[PDB]
Formats: C-alpha cells, structure tokens, sequence
C-alpha cells in the first residue's frame, strides 16, 4: 500500500486528498485563500502607498477630512458581499460534512489514554492500537534501533515513526464508513487529515463522522484534543484497501 | 522608597502595573525560547526525564543542554506544563495588566480629567490581587501535580475531565491563581466604568472623550460580564475536584462540554478585552504621527461598541469539532462572520486617517503600522478558520496557533510597544533614543513573521497543537519558527536594554508635548511628568 495520508517534508498545503469531503476542504480553502491574499495584499499596498505619498518630506501640510460616504458605503458592503459569497459556498459542504449518511461500515473508536480501541460491531472484531515506540511495544515514546526494526516489520519505515501504529484501522476503498467517537477517560480527538475528519472523543457522549476513501493506501491522523503526558504519543492509522482484501482482513479474525 | 506599593493614585498603579506586566512577560516569553528550543527539531533532546533525577536547580541547568536522543527519556508532562504556563501567564498576567491595568489607569483619567480613579483604595486592591494570583500561578509550577511531577499539564483553558483528574493540587492553585486575576479585573472595571461615567471634567461631553478611554470603558463592561462567568466555570472544576461534584463527570451525569460552553463564553470576551485598549493606543498614535485628526471618530466608537456585545454570542467557534449539531455550528459560523465586519473594518479607517496625512515614520508609529499588517494577516485566517467545514481541519492544529499570534499576541504586543514608545516621556520625564526604537521595531518585526508565519505551513500539513516531538516531515518549518522566536528574544531584550537606558539616562524631556500639536488629548497640556496631583 501507498503511504499518502502524512506530512511531507518542507510541505506548505494540505495532506493529500482521499474523501469527496477533503475535496471540498481543498477546494473551499483554495477560494478563500485567494480572497484573503488579496485583501492583505490590497491592505499592505496601501498601507505602503501612503506612507510614501504623503510622508511629511512629500506633503507638508496635512489634510483634515474624517469622513468620504462613497468610500465608507463601500468600504462596507463589499466586505458583507465577500462574507455572503463565501458562506453560499461553505455552508453547502458544512452540510454534506454532518449529515451522517447510511453506512456501508460502521467502526466505534474510543480514545484512552493513550491508544485508540476500535470496534466493528457488524463483524465483532475489537482491538487496540498503540504507536509503534510506545510503552505497549516495549519503547519509551522515542526513536531507537528496536523501534526502527518494528516500524520495517509492520510494512513501514523510520520516517512514520509517531504515525504509525502495531495495528490499523482496516476499511475497503469506495465505501462509506461511519465512525462512531467517544473518550473513555478525558477527552480526545480522533482525526485523518486525508479524509477531511476530525471529532472529539468526549466521555458520555457517542459523536459520529463519515468518510468515503476514493484510492487504496495508508492514511495517518494524530490525537487533537490535548489528553495529558502522551498527547502526542497516541496516533491514528487507517489502511483503505480493496473489498477483497478487507474481506480477507475479516476473516482472519474469526474465531472458528 | 516601598511607599510605591502603598500609593493610590492612578499614576503609580498604572507604572506598577506597566513593570509587573513587562517582568511577568520576560517569564512567559522565557517559557516560549525553552519551548521552541524543543520543538527546532524533531526527537526530544531537553525535556528528559532524566533531568527528574536531578535537584530542582540541577534539574533546571540539565535542561537548557540538548541530550542524544539515546540518553533522553521524553518528558511530556514538563512540555504539557510549559504550554500551560506561557498561556495562563499571558491571558491572566501579562497583556491585560499591561494595557488594562498600566495604560488604562495612568491615561484613562487624564484623558477625560479626571484627578483620580472613584475608588483609589480599591485600585490599589485591585493590582495586590493580581500579584496575589501571580504568585499562585507560578508557585502552581511548583507544586505537586499530574503523573506524579511538579505542575499542571493542563492547556491554559483547563478542559475536564483532564482539569479534574490531574493529580496533586497544582491545578487548585492555578484555579486560584485565576479567581484572583478575575477579581483583580473586576475591581478594575468598577474604577474605569464609574470613574468615567462620574468624573468626567466639565465640557467633557460623551462624544468628546478620547478613543483611548472610549476603549478601556467598553472593555471594563466586557470584563463586569465575562469574569464573573469564568468564575463560576473555574469553581465547578474546583468543586469537581475537591467537593464531590459532577458536573462534568458522566458518572454522576455530568457533561464535560458545558464547561466548554461556560470556559468560552468567557474565553471570547477574553481575546476583546486584551486587543480592545491596543485598538485605543493604535489611534491615538496614527492620529499624532500622520499630524490628522482620526477617521470617522464615532464609526469608531460604535465599531468597538458592536464588536464588545457581539463578542458574546460567538464563543462557541471554538467548539466546532466538540459535538455540536449542524444547527448550532451554522449558527455560530453566521455570527462570527458579521462581527468580522466592524473588526476588518477599523482598518480601513486607520488607513484613511494616514491618508492625505504628513506622515512621520518614529518609533510608535512604525509599531502602529506593524499593528495594521499583522492585525490584517491574524484577522483574514479567522475568516478562514469560522468556516466550520473547513475549521474541520484547522482545528486543534498549527494553523490557529498562527492565527491567534498574528492578530491576538502580536497585536497586543505591538499595542503595548506602541504606548510605551508613546508615553515613556510623558510617564518619565526621559526620551528613548531613537535610533534604538527603530532597531526594536526591525528586529522584533522580522522576528515575529519569521515565528509565525511558517506555523501556518505546519498547520495545513496537519501539526496538531500542544504536542513535545512531531513527525520528521514537520521539521523544516518548525526550525525556522524556532530561529524567528530566538531572534524576537534577542529584539526584547535589546528592549529591556532601551528601556533600562531610557529611564536612568535618557535624553532629559522639556517640553509638555514633545511629539507634535495633533496629540491633542490632555496628558499633552500636562508637563513630563505631570503633576503629582493632576486636575
Ligand atoms: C485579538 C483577538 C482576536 C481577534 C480580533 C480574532 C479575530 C477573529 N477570529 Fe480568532 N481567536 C483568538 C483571538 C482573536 N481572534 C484566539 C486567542 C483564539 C484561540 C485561543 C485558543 O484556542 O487557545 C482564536 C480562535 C479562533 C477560532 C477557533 C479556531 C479553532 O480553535 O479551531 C475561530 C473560528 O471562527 C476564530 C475566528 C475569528 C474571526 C472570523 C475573526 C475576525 O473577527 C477577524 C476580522 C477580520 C480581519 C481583521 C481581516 C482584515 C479585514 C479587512 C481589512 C476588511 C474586512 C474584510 C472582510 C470581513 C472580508 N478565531
Ligand atoms: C498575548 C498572548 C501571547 C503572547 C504574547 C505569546 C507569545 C509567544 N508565544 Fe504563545 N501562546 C499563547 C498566547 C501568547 N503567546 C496562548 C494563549 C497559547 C496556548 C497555550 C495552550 O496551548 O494552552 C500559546 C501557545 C503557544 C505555542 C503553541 C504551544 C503548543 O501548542 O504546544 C507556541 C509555539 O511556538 C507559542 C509561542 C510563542 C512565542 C514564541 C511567543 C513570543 O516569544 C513571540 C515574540 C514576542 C515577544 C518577544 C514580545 C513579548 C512582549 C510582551 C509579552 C509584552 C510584555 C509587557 C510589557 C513590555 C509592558 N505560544
Ligand atoms: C477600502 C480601502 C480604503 C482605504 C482608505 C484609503 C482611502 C482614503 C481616501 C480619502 O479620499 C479623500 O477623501 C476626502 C474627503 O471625502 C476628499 O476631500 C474632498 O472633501 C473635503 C471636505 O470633506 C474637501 O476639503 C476637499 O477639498 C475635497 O477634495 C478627497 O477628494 C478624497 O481624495
Ligand atoms: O439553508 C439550508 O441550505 C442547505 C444548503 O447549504 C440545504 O441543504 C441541502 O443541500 C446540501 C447541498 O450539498 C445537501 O448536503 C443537503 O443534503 C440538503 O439538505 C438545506 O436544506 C437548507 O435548509
Ligand atoms: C538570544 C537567543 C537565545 C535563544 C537560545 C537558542 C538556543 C539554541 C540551541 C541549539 O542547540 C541545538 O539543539 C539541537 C536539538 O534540537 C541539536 O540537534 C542535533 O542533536 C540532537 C541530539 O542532541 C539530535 O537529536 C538532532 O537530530 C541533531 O540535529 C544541535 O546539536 C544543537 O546545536
Ligand atoms: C518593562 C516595561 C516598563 C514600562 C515603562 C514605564 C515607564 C514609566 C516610568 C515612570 O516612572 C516615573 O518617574 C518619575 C521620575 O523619573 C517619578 O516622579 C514618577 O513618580 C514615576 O512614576
Ligand atoms: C541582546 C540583543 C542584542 C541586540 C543587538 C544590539 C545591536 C546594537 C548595535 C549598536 O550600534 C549602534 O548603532 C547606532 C545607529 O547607527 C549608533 O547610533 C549613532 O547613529 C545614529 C544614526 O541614526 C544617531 O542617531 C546616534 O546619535 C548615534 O549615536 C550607536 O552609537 C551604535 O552603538
Ligand atoms: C541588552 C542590552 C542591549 C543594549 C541596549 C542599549 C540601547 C540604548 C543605547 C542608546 O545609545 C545612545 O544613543 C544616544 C542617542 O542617539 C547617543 O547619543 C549620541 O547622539 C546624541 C544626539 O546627536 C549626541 O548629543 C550625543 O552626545 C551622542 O553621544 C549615545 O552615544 C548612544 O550611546
Ligand atoms: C500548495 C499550497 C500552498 C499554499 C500555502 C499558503 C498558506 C498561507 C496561509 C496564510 C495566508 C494569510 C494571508
Ligand atoms: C448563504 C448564507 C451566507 C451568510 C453569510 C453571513 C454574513
Ligand atoms: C553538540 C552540542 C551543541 C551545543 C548547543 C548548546 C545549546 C545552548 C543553548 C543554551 C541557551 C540558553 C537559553
Ligand atoms: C524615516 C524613513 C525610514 C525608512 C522607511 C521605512 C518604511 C516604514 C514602513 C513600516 C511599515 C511596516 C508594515
Ligand atoms: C533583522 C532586523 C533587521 C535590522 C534592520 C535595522 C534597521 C536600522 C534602524
Ligand atoms: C516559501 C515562503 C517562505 C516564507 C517564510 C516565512 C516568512
Ligand atoms: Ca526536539
Ligand atoms: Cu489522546
Ligand atoms: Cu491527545
Ligand atoms: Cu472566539
Ligand atoms: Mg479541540
């Protein structure tokens, strides 16, 4: 599998994209992306404009108005039309983000601290997962020889190290899967930049998010709801496979 | 001489509270170095807990030298610690103190003509209470905490369960740290609102009181709300903790999000409240320097007033990931974006006031414009970040710690350097030197950007907030953030080095106004210093 859901060196946009929801992400932020660096532009032009125009070597004598109504008329509406403009966009994907649809796979995740538990109540499989170099694989949260060697044997390398986890989130390509988040102890947040998710994981309460993969690969996400000492020791890895393969998965779970 | 903490005028409070703010603001910003020594690379090298071992002095010099990562046992609790610490220091100990308690209470009651503030003895409370909860929150470092270390590892905002869980009484003492600051606040509000409403000198009409005190009056009504709010928020986690409450425990019932509801209908008001008096000073010396009277003086006054009341029906913007319907999240995200109106507007204002202007380009002025650029950069990635779907992303990472520093941190920075460059003569009797102003502002300009900006990157690539050790790929960004937080240090201290110069030999000042006939306001009629008894 292709390792696309992480962050790449010297990297300035997105993760890469593997939902329609990401899409949206990308989309939405590139419009307003391009507003906001006009409108900055615009302000530090004039900002600088001004300061040369009328430094008082180039205009000895100040003027006096405090008030220009075309200007102020506009200066006011066009900021209202901007606003309106990006929220008929934004609220449209808002929508497509919280409407849980019906699920083709349903997984429950519960953060602890500090490791996620991952339930598939159609296929009663459960388990949990650890970043590889935690205490559970025998590290202490950092680097070594040892931990080097278990990211190779997992089917990674030295570079996922705080992404990867001894066990994965398995999901087939194309489907729509609905998780379902709680926390167990404080609150976490379990989130894959990739997909465009992310929900708190607060205890008493059972919040739900979707995803639809549209490619195979290896996708990593990282505890964002800060949780005590190992916040940033308790990651997120979901492997989008074909329905072959996920079957394939399942099976190897069953207890016969 | 210790007849300086004694005194109630509200000259000498404003002073102590200048120096109070600025020696806790060394402290935090010491804790931001150490911080972004750690995170320059990948792999944790100081924050070992090895250094444990050690002495409580040893231990700390242990700590200031990197360790092969072979030899450093990563110590989140330390990094978990050090973030709470600089957050809680800045919000409760350091800006608001600055501009609320040290320029609000030398020049509000100037600016209006008022002798003193209605209650002196009050006010002379109000700042024993703030070093009071100062000691609290330094010693709460001290003290028996989470994971069986000293301190609370706890985010400056103290979310339960995790709040309510951490062991030992560190986090008691954070709690009365901050009722102590609230109260501080609070007594400080009560001096501002009545002394303005009361003792405004004859002719002193509404509409003729100065931008300035305009603001510290909307933000002492901002504080009589909010504060009292976050001492019931605070007392529920005390309780939680300490007196068998449930409030947010879902065993008993509880829910830990209210206290999200109730920390942030706060914790809005809070961000207003520290950048408003900035907005005041920001005035003031673009006014003086572009030699014009201030565009649209009324458009001002009502901005400010509109963004102080809206500013309370927003706060749950920073909960678009914590369970809230898509009701609610809509809501939220349509109210956020009409307060973005007046705020992004004052811009243009400021703007229009240098405009057509005779402009000077001294050291208040130049902070003044940094103000204006980095209030702007700050403002449009809240535009950003208010869309809920794409907050989806943004939240909890890099992008909104960009976000906060460029138009929150910074812009109340620039604020105080603003007034301080301003006012320094007035309060003193002593110039700064010019040339040395002017160095301050380049370094600590190019400083900031160099900080920030790239934490914008490390965000959008997906660097989640508050984590000691981050994935390899996040390395290049954070190592120039890192060198850009090194060289705003070597900018302050060069500061502390301005100032210390300034006041024990700078250039003696003469003149009554020693800037130019567009300061117009009456700290400018007084001599430098005024009169012990002004008015
Ligand atoms: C000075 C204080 C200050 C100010 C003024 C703002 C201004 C704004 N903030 Fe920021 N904000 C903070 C301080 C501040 N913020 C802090 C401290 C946090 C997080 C704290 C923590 O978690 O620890 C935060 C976090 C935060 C969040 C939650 C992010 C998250 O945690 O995921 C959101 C979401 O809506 C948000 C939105 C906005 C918006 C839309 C504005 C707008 O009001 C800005 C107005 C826009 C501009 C100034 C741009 C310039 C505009 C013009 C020149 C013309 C106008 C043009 C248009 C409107 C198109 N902010
Ligand atoms: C006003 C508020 C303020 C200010 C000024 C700063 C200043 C700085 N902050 Fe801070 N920051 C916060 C508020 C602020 N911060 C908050 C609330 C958090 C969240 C904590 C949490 O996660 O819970 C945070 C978190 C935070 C993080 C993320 C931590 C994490 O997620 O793990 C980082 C990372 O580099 C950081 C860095 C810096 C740096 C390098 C500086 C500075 O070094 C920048 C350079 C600036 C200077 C050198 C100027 C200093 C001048 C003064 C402070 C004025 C003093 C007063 C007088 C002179 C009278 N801050
Ligand atoms: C959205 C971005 C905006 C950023 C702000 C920068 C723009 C500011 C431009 C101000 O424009 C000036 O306004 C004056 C007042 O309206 C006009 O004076 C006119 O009116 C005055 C009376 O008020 C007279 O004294 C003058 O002679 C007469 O030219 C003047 O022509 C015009 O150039
Ligand atoms: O106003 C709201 O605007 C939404 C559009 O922003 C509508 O959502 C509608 O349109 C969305 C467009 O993507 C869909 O996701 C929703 O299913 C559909 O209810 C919704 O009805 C309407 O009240
Ligand atoms: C006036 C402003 C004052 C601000 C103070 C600034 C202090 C600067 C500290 C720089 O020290 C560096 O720290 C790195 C650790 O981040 C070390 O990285 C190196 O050594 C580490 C082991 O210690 C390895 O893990 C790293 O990969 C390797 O790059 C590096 O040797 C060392 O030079
Ligand atoms: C770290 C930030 C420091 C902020 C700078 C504050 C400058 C104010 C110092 C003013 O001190 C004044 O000095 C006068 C004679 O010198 C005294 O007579 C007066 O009583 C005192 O108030
Ligand atoms: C811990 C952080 C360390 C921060 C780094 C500090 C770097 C300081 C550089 C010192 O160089 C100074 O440069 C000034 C500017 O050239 C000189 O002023 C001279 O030049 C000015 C020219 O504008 C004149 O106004 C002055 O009167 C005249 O003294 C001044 O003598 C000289 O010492
Ligand atoms: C961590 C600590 C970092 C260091 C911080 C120190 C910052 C303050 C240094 C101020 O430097 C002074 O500036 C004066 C103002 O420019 C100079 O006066 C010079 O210029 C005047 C104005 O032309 C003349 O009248 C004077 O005689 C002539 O000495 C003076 O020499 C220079 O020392
Ligand atoms: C491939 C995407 C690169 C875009 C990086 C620019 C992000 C900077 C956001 C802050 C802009 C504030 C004006
Ligand atoms: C389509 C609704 C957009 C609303 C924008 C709020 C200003
Ligand atoms: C091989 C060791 C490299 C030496 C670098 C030491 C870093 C010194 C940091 C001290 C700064 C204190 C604020
Ligand atoms: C007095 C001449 C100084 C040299 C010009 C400096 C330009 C000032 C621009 C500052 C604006 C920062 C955004
Ligand atoms: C890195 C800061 C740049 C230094 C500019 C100094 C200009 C002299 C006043
Ligand atoms: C590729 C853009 C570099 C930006 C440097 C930070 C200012
Ligand atoms: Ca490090
Ligand atoms: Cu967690
Ligand atoms: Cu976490
Ligand atoms: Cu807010
Ligand atoms: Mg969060």
């Amino acid at each position: 599998l292709e390792i696309i859901g992480r962050p790449q060196p010297g990297g300035t946009g997105f993760q890469p994209s593997a939902s329609p929801v990401a899409t949206q992400i990308h989309w939405l932020d590139g419009f307003i992306l391009v507003i906001i660096a006009a409108i900055t532009i615009f302000v530090t032009l004039l900002i600088l404009y001004a300061v040369w125009r009328f430094h008082e070597k180039r205009n000895k004598v100040p003027a006096r108005f405090t008030h220009n109504s075309p200007l102020e008329i506009a200066w006011t509406i066009v900021p209202i039309v901007i606003l309106v403009a990006i929220g008929a966009f934004s609220l449209p994907v808002l929508f497509n983000q919280q409407e849980i649809p019906e699920a083709d796979v349903t997984v429950k995740v519960t953060g602890y601290q500090w490791y996620w538990g991952y339930e598939y109540p159609d296929e009663e499989i459960s388990f949990e997962s650890y970043m590889i170099g935690s205490p559970a694989t025998g590290g202490d949260n950092r680097m070594s020889p040892e931990v080097e060697q278990q990211l190779i044997e997992a089917g990674y390398s030295r570079d996922e190290f705080l992404l990867a986890t001894d066990t994965a989130m398995v999901v087939p390509v194309n489907k729509t899967v609905v998780v379902q988040v709680t926390g167990a102890d404080v609150i976490h947040s379990w989130t894959v930049p990739a997909f465009g998710v992310k929900q708190d994981a607060v205890p008493g309460r059972l919040a739900q998010l979707w995803f639809r993969a549209e490619r195979e690969g290896i996708f990593f996400g990282q505890c964002s709801e800060l949780c005590g000492i190992s916040h940033a020791y308790m990651p997120i890895t979901v492997k989008v496979v074909s329905e072959e393969a996920y079957a394939a998965w399942l099976e190897q779970h069953h207890h016969h | 001489f210790t007849r300086w903490f004694m005194s109630t005028n509200h000259k000498d409070i404003g002073v102590l509270y200048l120096f109070t703010g600025g020696l806790v603001g060394l402290i935090s910003v010491a804790f931001t170095v150490y911080m972004r020594m750690e995170l320059m690379a990948p792999g944790v090298q100081f924050m070992c807990a090895e250094h444990l071992e050690s002495g409580l002095v040893k231990g700390f010099f242990q700590s200031l030298w990197p360790s092969a990562v072979e030899n450093c046992t990563p110590n989140g609790h330390l990094w978990n610690v050090m973030i709470t610490g600089h957050g809680i220091l800045m919000m409760f100990f350091v800006v608001i103190p600055a501009l609320f308690g040290g320029f609000g209470n030398y020049f509000m009651p100037l600016h209006i003509g008022a002798p003193d503030m209605a209650f002196p003895r009050m006010n002379n409370l109000s700042y024993w209470l703030y070093v009071a909860g100062t000691s609290l929150a330094v010693a709460s470092l001290f003290a028996p905490g989470g994971n069986g270390q000293l301190g609370s590892g706890i985010g400056w905002v103290l979310y339960p369960p995790l709040s309510t869980s951490e062991s030992g009484y560190s986090t008691d003492l954070a709690i009365f740290a901050v009722h102590l600051s609230g109260a501080s606040s609070i007594l400080g509000a009560i001096n501002m609102i009545t002394t303005f409403l009361n003792m405004r000198a004859p002719g002193m009409t509404m509409h003729k009181v100065p931008l300035f005190a305009w603001s510290i009056f909307v933000t002492a009504w901002l504080i009589l709300l909010a504060l009292p709010v976050l001492a019931g928020a605070i007392t529920m986690l005390l309780t939680d903790r300490n007196f068998g409450t449930t409030f947010f425990q879902p065993s008993g019932g509880g829910d830990p999000v209210l206290y999200q509801h109730i920390l942030w209908f706060f914790g809005h008001p809070e961000v207003y409240i520290i950048v408003l008096p900035a907005f005041g000073i920001v005035s003031h010396v673009i006014a003086t320097f572009a030699k014009k009277p201030i565009f649209g003086y009324l458009p001002m006054v009502y901005a400010m007033v509109a963004i102080g009341v809206l500013g309370f029906v927003v706060w749950a913007h920073h909960m678009y990931t914590a369970g809230l319907s898509l009701t609610q999240q809509s809501y939220f995200m349509m109210a956020t974006m009409v307060i973005a109106v007046p705020t992004g507007i004052k811009i243009f204002s400021w703007i229009a006031t240098m405009w057509g202007g005779s402009i000077e380009l001294k050291t208040p002025m130049l902070w003044a414009l940094g103000f204006l650029f980095l209030f702007t950069v700050g403002g449009v990635t809240g535009i950003v970040l208010s869309q809920a779907s794409v907050d989806r992303y943004y939240h909890d990472t890099y992008y909104v710690v960009a976000h906060f520093h460029y138009v929150m941190s910074l812009g109340a920075v620039f604020g105080i350097f603003a007034g301080i460059y301003f006012w320094i003569g007035k309060m003193s009797g002593r110039q700064y030197p010019e040339w040395a102003g002017k160095l301050h502002f380049w370094m600590m300009f190019v400083g900031a950007n160099l900080t920030f900006f790239p934490q914008h990157f490390l965000g959008r690539q997906g660097m989640p907030r508050r984590y000691i050790d981050y994935p390899e790929a996040f390395a290049t960004w954070n190592f120039v953030s890192s060198l850009g937080a090194f060289l705003s240090f070597a900018s302050f201290l060069f500061f502390l080095g301005v100032i210390f110069y300034t006041l024990t030999r700078g250039a003696r000042v003469t003149a009554n106004n020693y800037w130019n006939e567009h300061a117009d306001t009456l700290e400018w009629t007084l001599t430098s210093p005024p009169p012990e008894h002004t008015f």
